[PDB]
């Protein structure tokens, strides 16, 4: 009864999030263990994306890469920033009301 | 953007460190070789 319950909970997570993580992973391929760059994953909906893009761009200038791929709704979006411009990017999301 | 620009650039930034470690080691080895042989000449001479 614990094993069956564990499988259902497990299956539930796997079902929700296989496509978002798949999209986010591709986006930050090799970028999750390079000291050089820092990446921040976050979820965006179609309506939400223009505002976010403008908001990042004032915070983080033109020394950033924002690429996104579409899961089945909106997009899980990934921003790539230099290490120590991490805070500038997070402030921009927090201020928008966008969670990680 | 597109991640293929920075993805395939990283694997050149990586080569720029790597060739650096080479020519650091391979230079300090020569000097050690020149010191070793110099102090050997200083024996061959001293004993002669």
């Amino acid at each position: 009864t614990r094993q069956k319950q564990e499988l259902e909970e497990e299956l539930a997570l796997a079902q929700a999030y296989l496509e978002p993580l798949e999209r986010l992973a591709a986006l930050a391929h090799g970028l999750d263990k390079s000291p050089f760059l820092r990446v921040i994953p976050f979820l965006l909906t179609e309506k939400e994306l223009p505002l976010v893009e403008e908001a990042l761009r004032k915070a983080l200038e033109d020394r950033y890469l924002l690429a996104h791929e579409a899961y089945a709704g909106g997009v899980p979006a990934l921003v790539v920033v230099h290490r120590k411009e991490v805070d500038q990017a997070k402030a921009a999301l927090s201020r928008a009301g966008v969670a990680e | 953007g597109l991640i293929k620009s920075l993805a395939e650039k990283e694997k050149q930034l990586l080569e720029r460190l790597e060739a650096a470690k080479k020519e650091a080691e391979e230079r300090v080895k020569r000097a050690e070789a020149e010191a070793k042989a110099l102090l050997e000449e200083a024996e061959a001479k001293a004993k002669a």
